[PDB]
């Protein structure tokens, strides 16, 4: 299937800086950490797959964002 | 100087629901303020200020060679005048007149 298939184990280099909430070559989070653009080059399927996920990703990010922001701050001993 | 034991305690106020950050927090407060225990402890079994840092609360004053002879005879103003309490130093649970 190899001739008659084009997509960019190239993705799976890349994908645990992506998981870990951190930059990629070929994924970038962008508008605060809320949203992440899958790049050209990854036909249908794949996308869809991603999507699934790199749903992991973007919410462990928006925690980490959480955890790092109300650290020390919050006064109350609940929270 | 003293002022450490304020800004732990400020600091410990913000971690006080963090299990760890508080022990840690709170181990490190006790081991710091022992020394200031033992000036405490000294002073209050022993009636005894040893340490020449002027950290302790209780600051007694030494006379000026000039008037030793005159604070000989009223030694009323030496032991009412020349030991004082230094407010600045002061925890929270000393800060009560009676005390």
């Amino acid at each position: 299937i190899e001739p008659y298939y084009d997509t960019l184990q190239t993705i799976l280099t890349y994908l645990p800086y992506t998981m870990l909430g951190s930059d990629s070559k070929i994924f970038t989070f962008s508008n605060n950490y809320t949203r992440l653009e899958i790049p050209k080059d990854i036909n249908n399927s794949f996308s869809s797959l991603l999507r699934e996920v790199f749903e992991f990703a973007i919410l462990y990010k928006q925690l980490a964002i959480v955890v790092d922001r109300y650290k020390g701050t919050l006064v109350s001993a609940i929270k | 100087g003293g002022l450490l034991l304020q800004v732990i305690q400020e600091r410990m106020v913000y971690y006080k629901g963090d299990p760890t950050s508080l022990d840690f927090l709170t181990q490190l407060f006790d081991i710091v303020s022992s020394d200031y225990i033992g000036m405490l402890n000294q002073w209050l079994l022993e009636g005894v200020i040893n340490d020449p840092f002027d950290e302790f609360m209780i600051r007694e004053k030494r006379v000026p060679d000039s008037f030793m002879e005159i604070f000989q005879s009223k030694s009323e103003y030496y032991w009412n005048e020349l030991f004082l309490i230094k407010i600045d130093g002061l925890l929270n649970q000393f800060q009560n007149s009676t005390i």
